[PDB]
């Protein structure tokens, strides 16, 4: 029902060269490297609209 | 009739665990990498300087077999 968020020689050598050497900052930004290279979903406004429903609530009328 | 139902079926499994890859070399493998440049780097930088070491002093006789004229 209920669960413990953040409760946790070879891996002490590892932790250091992650210090020294930026293991994890290199993955960040291979992370961000990949969303550099996506296709932006910007829409073309005002030649392009964004999706909307029949139920709109608009502009008042009187029919 | 017709309402919004889901299918006979039902909906695929959705994935909602967490999920990191973990990747790269070993840290003996960058320490060993490292070393290795930092020894090649060595050696080059070595013989390029002695390299210029004798230049210079090629370049300083010229100049002292000169200065008299002067």
């Amino acid at each position: 029902t209920y669960k413990y968020v953040n409760l946790r020689m070879k891996s002490v050598t590892d932790r250091a060269a992650q210090t020294l050497l930026w293991t994890e900052l290199i993955r960040g930004l291979g992370m961000t490297l990949s969303y550099l290279f996506r296709e932006p979903a910007t829409i073309n406004y005002p030649f392009e609209k964004g999706p909307l429903s029949p139920r709109f609530r608009g502009e008042h009328a009187l029919r | 009739v017709k309402q919004d139902m889901p299918p006979v079926g039902g909906y695929g499994p959705i994935d909602y665990k967490r999920n990191l890859p973990r990747r790269g070399l070993s840290g003996y493998s960058m320490f060993a990498v490292g070393i290795g440049a930092l020894l090649f780097g060595y050696w080059s930088m070595m013989r390029w300087n002695r390299e210029r070491r004798r230049l210079q002093i090629e370049d300083f006789e010229a100049r002292i077999a000169l200065m008299p004229l002067l």
